[PDB]
């Protein structure tokens, strides 16, 4: 038993049939003592009177917002061991049982993190994070939101004092609170920011055909929100024309014509491409 | 340059295939614009000065740590007749060209070749914003 947010519970139960449920005890929150009400909500009847309800917790029925003070109940559910994953869709890709999945468009510190339900009515979501755990260290998040509709949420995060040109060692940990309905969930995800990355794309490709030629010199710049300075924070960029790609950490490159894109990749760890850039060849 | 690449394709390599192994130097030489960053007093320069050995000795004292634990490995991991492997001796390679220029015992090995990863590429940042322009 306990305690969410302000006025709100969580009780964890093995959902087997044959299990024992919770002996709960809601103190009314107001020191009245008299004689004293006390029901579940729309519920009329008075499940139980006095100061103390006390009652047997298995179903969510026996759950929801109790009254005399407040007190609201979800229930956290356990199954052959393993908490519940109703709430949200295994995005599976991945790695499986990957229910919350992030991207950086750099070493700002700064990330997205973004999930998927089947759900449209009563959805609530809270969302924390930090650096490290035996000593945790800053991360600042915004607030959950219908990005896309399967429906689609996100929030954005930035780590507190963050250093670009740090070396990470301690990953960074995102939680996430889902409460749909009267039931409770929370998801976890574990990172390296390096590791995903995902870099916006090339930024104004050109070409600059030359004479005696069908070889075409194809350049491009940094991304705007890149890290810089960019001769240390390389990307390498893949070159292609539409295999005949070209590989580079340089600016420019040379193809033949006949379009022709350009897309990104962090130089050292996550190997997420940047959407392609294109250009007409001719 | 040919040092470059050697260096390149390590971490090419140390990036392909470290999942298939389970389990200061940054500031000395951070680059002079990042020193515009509240959080980040010394620094370095697009050219490539007390500062500047100061961030090459840095690097190469890393290095010697590393050379040492490499050989030590190698030593041990001699015995067993799959003889040794390879991206220990590719990095070890590396380490003493960089130098010149300028199960329990598998587990411990897994832990190096990923904590010297992480660092062959702080060095290799430096190293190129100190080529750029
Ligand atoms: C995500 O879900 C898990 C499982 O429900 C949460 O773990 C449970 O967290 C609560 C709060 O920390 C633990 O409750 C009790 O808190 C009192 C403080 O008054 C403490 O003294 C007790 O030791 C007890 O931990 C509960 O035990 C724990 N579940 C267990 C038994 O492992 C987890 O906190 C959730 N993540 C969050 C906080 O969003």
């Amino acid at each position: 038993i306990w305690e969410l947010k302000k006025d709100v519970y969580v009780v964890e139960l093995d959902w087997y049939p044959d299990a024992p449920g919770e002996m709960v005890v809601l103190t009314c929150d107001t020191p009245e003592e008299d004689g004293i009400t006390w029901t579940l909500d729309q519920s009329s009847e008075v499940l139980g009177s006095g100061k103390t309800l006390t009652i047997q917790v298995k179903e969510f029925g026996d759950a929801g917002q109790y009254t005399c003070s407040h007190s609201l109940l979800l229930l956290h559910k356990k199954e052959d061991g393993i908490w519940s994953t109703d709430i949200l869709k295994d995005q599976k890709e991945p790695k499986n049982k990957t229910f919350l999945r992030c991207e950086a468009k750099n070493y700002s510190g700064r990330f997205t993190c973004w999930w998927l339900t089947t759900i449209s009515t009563d959805l609530t979501f809270s969302v924390k994070s930090s650096r490290g755990s035996s000593d945790p260290q800053g991360v600042t998040c915004g607030a959950a939101t219908l990005s896309a509709e399967e429906y689609e949420y996100s929030v954005e995060c930035q780590e507190d004092s963050a250093c670009p040109a740090a070396e990470e060692s301690l990953p960074i940990e995102v939680m996430v609170d889902a409460v749909h309905k009267l039931k409770y969930e929370n998801y976890t995800s574990s990172f390296f920011i390096r590791d995903i990355i995902k870099p916006d794309p090339p930024k104004n490709l050109q070409l600059k055909p030359l004479k005696n030629s069908r070889q075409v010199e194809v350049s491009w710049e940094y991304p705007d929100t890149w890290s810089t300075p960019h001769s240390y924070f390389s990307l390498t960029f893949c070159v292609q024309v539409q295999k005949d790609r070209v590989f580079t950490d340089k600016t420019s490159a040379t193809v033949i014509c006949r379009s022709i894109s350009v897309r990104a990749q962090d130089r050292y760890y996550s190997s997420s491409w940047s959407e392609w850039a294109s250009v007409p060849c001719s | 340059q040919n040092l470059l690449r050697a260096v390149s394709n390590m971490l090419q390599k140390a990036r392909q295939t470290l999942e298939f192994y389970p389990c200061s130097t940054v500031e000395a030489c951070l680059p002079l614009e990042l020193t515009k960053n509240e959080s980040c007093t010394s620094f370095i320069t697009n050219g490539s000065s007390f500062m500047m050995a100061l961030c090459l000795s840095s690097i190469y004292e890393d290095l010697k740590m590393y050379q040492v634990e490499f050989k030590t490995m190698n030593a041990k991991l001699l015995m067993d007749p799959k003889r040794q492997i390879f991206l220990d001796q590719n990095m070890l390679a590396v380490i003493d060209e960089l130098m010149q220029a300028l199960y329990k015992t598998k587990i411990k090995l897994c832990i190096l070749l990923h904590a010297f990863r992480i660092r062959a590429v702080t060095i290799d940042r430096v190293m190129s914003y100190l080529n750029a322009s």
